[PDB]
C-alpha cells in the first residue's frame, strides 16, 4: 500500500508531512510526496520519493517585495490550481489514499485528481486560525477590508475571495477530466473533514468546527548536531538562540541584530540560525555561533532560551523541549501561537515583529527567569499526544473502508 | 499565491 502526501507549502508543511510519512513507513506503508523543489534535501534525508511540484525557492517572494501586478497574481492563482491536475495524477499511481497539507488551493486541485482516481482524500492545518468559526479571526497571510475586526465577517469575505480567485480555473480544469463543477470552492480543499495537526493544549481546537485534532505531526528526530556546533556548545554556559525559519526580508536580519544585542547585555552566548535569507551575526566575538539546517529537537533541549516567529512546527518543538520562548510574531498564525506561548506562561509574545533593545530585554528577562523555566518544563509535558500516529489511523481506516 | 509573501 502507498499514500500519496502533497505539500505546498514552506519547510514547515513540508516537515509536517515527513512526519506522517515516517509513521506510515513504521506500519509498512509507503509514501511519495508531491513538494516544492525546496524540499529536495529534506526528503532525500528521510528517503521519501519526491515529485517536484511548484516553484524554486529563489523564485519566491520576500516580506517588503512589492506585490505582484493583478495580471501576475492571477497567473499564480492559476498556476497553483493547474500544477496539481499536471502533476498528481503521475504521482498517485499505486496509491490508495492522498493526504494535503499547505495551501488551500493547492489543495482543491488535489483533492479533485483524488476524486477522479476515487481515491479518499485529507486535509490538514497547522492551527485553528484556519479553520472558520467565529471564534477565531483567520491566519494574518492575505490583507483585508480595510477597518474589519468581525470575525464571522473576515471568513464570509475570505471564501468569498477564493472562490472567485480559483474557482473558474478549477473547475474548468476539473471539466477537462470529467468532474461536475465545485460550488463550495472554499470549502472543497478541506475535504470532508479536515485535520486539525496542532497539539490540542498547546493549540485547542475552536468550538463549532468540523474538524478532527489529531495533535502535531511529528517525528523523533534523531539526527545528531554538527561537531562543531556540538563544541560551542560545551566551550561555556547555555546559550539563547535565535531563528526565524521560512521568514524572510529586512526585518528579521534588523531583529536579529538586536537580539544578539539584548541577550549579550544579558551576559549569555548566541547561537544564529541563518535561515534562507542568510541572517548574519553583527561580528566575529567567540560568544556568538552562526549555523545552518540543525536538529532543533535536540539542538532546543540544550539551550536557555529561544527567540523564533512563532510558526507552528518550531513552537511545537520548543514546546515539548520544555525550553523558554520569546516570540517575535510576523504573519499567518504566529500571532495567535505567541499568544499561546503567552496563555500557558511558558516565554514572551513580544508585541509585534518589529523589537527594539528595550522591548526585546524586557521580553528576554521574563523568558530567562526560573519560573518561566519551571513552567515550560512542566507543560512540556502535556503536549505529547502523538498526531502523525492519530493521522495515520484516520487514513488507514479510510482505506479500509 | 504560490510564491510567498505576505503582502
Ligand atoms: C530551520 C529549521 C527548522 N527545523 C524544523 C523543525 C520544525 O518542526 C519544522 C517546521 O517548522 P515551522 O516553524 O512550522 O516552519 P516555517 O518556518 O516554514 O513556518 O522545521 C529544524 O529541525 N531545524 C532547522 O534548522
Ligand atoms: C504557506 O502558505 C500557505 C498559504 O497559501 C499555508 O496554507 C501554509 O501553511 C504556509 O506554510
Ligand atoms: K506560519
Amino acid at each position: 500500500m502507498r499514500v500519496l502526501l502533497s505539500v505546498c507549502g514552506t519547510r514547515g508543511d513540508v516537515e509536517i508531512g515527513v512526519a506522517l510519512a515516517d509513521r506510515l513507513k513504521a506500519l509498512g506503508v509507503q509514501t511519495r510526496m508531491c513538494a516544492p523543489p525546496a524540499a529536495e534535501e529534506r526528503l532525500a534525508e528521510v528517503g521519501v520519493p519526491h515529485v517536484p511540484v511548484g516553484l524554486p525557492q529563489h523564485m519566491m517572494l520576500q516580506e517588503g517585495m512589492p506585490p505582484p501586478p493583478p495580471e501576475e497574481e492571477q497567473r499564480l492563482a492559476a498556476m497553483t490550481v493547474e500544477m496539481q491536475f499536471d502533476a498528481v495524477p503521475g504521482a498517485a499511481e499505486g496509491c490508495a489514499a492522498v493526504v494535503a497539507v499547505g495551501d488551500l488551493a493547492a489543495a482543491t486541485g488535489v483533492r479533485s485528481v483524488a476524486e477522479k482516481l476515487g481515491l479518499p482524500f485529507f486535509y490538514s492545518v497547522p492551527s485553528p486560525v484556519y479553520l472558520a468559526s467565529p471564534h477565531l479571526p483567520p491566519a494574518y497571510d492575505e490583507p483585508t477590508t480595510p477597518g474589519v475586526t468581525d470575525i464571522r465577517v473576515l471568513w464570509e469575505e475570505r471564501a468569498a475571495r477564493f472562490a472567485d480567485r480559483y474557482g473558474p480555473t478549477l473547475n474548468r480544469r476539473r471539466a477537462e477530466i470529467g468532474l461536475p463543477p465545485v460550488e463550495d470552492v472554499f470549502g472543497y480543499g478541506h475535504g470532508e473533514r479536515p485535520l486539525l495537526a496542532a497539539d490540542p493544549v498547546l493549540a485547542p481546537l475552536q468550538p463549532d468546527v468540523d474538524a478532527v485534532q489529531t495533535g502535531a505531526w511529528l517525528l523523533s528526530d534523531e539526527r545528531p548536531l554538527p561537531p562543531e556546533l556540538e563544541a560551542f556548545l560545551a566551550a561555556g554556559s547555555p546559550p539563547v538562540h535565535i531563528g526565524f525559519g521560512s521568514s524572510s526580508g529586512r526585518g528579521i536580519a534588523d531583529a536579529a541584530k538586536v537580539a544578539v544585542e539584548a541577550i549579550r547585555a544579558q551576559g549569555r552566548r548566541v547561537i544564529l540560525s541563518r535561515g534562507w535569507t542568510e541572517l548574519v551575526l553583527p561580528d566575529d566575538r567567540d560568544d556568538c555561533f552562526a549555523i545552518d539546517e540543525v536538529n532543533f529537537q535536540a539542538l532546543f533541549r540544550r539551550v536557555a532560551a529561544v527567540i523564533h516567529h512563532g510558526s507552528a512546527g518550531t513552537e511545537h518543538v520548543a514546546t515539548r523541549a520544555g525550553v523558554p520562548q520569546l516570540v517575535i510574531p510576523r504573519n499567518t498564525d504566529q500571532p495567535y501561537f505567541a499568544g499561546r506561548v503567552a496563555a500557558l506562561g511558558i516565554g514572551v509574545a513580544h508585541d509585534g515583529p518589529t523589537p527594539t533593545f528595550e522591548s526585546l530585554s524586557a521580553a528576554l528577562t521574563t523568558v530567562l527567569a526560573p519560573e518561566t523555566r519551571a513552567r515550560a518544563e512542566a507543560v512540556a509535558g502535556m503536549v505529547l499526544t502523538d498526531g502523525a500516529a492519530a493521522a495515520a489511523d484516520l487514513v488507514l481506516a479510510a482505506v479500509g473502508r | 499565491x504560490x510564491n510567498x509573501x505576505y503582502x
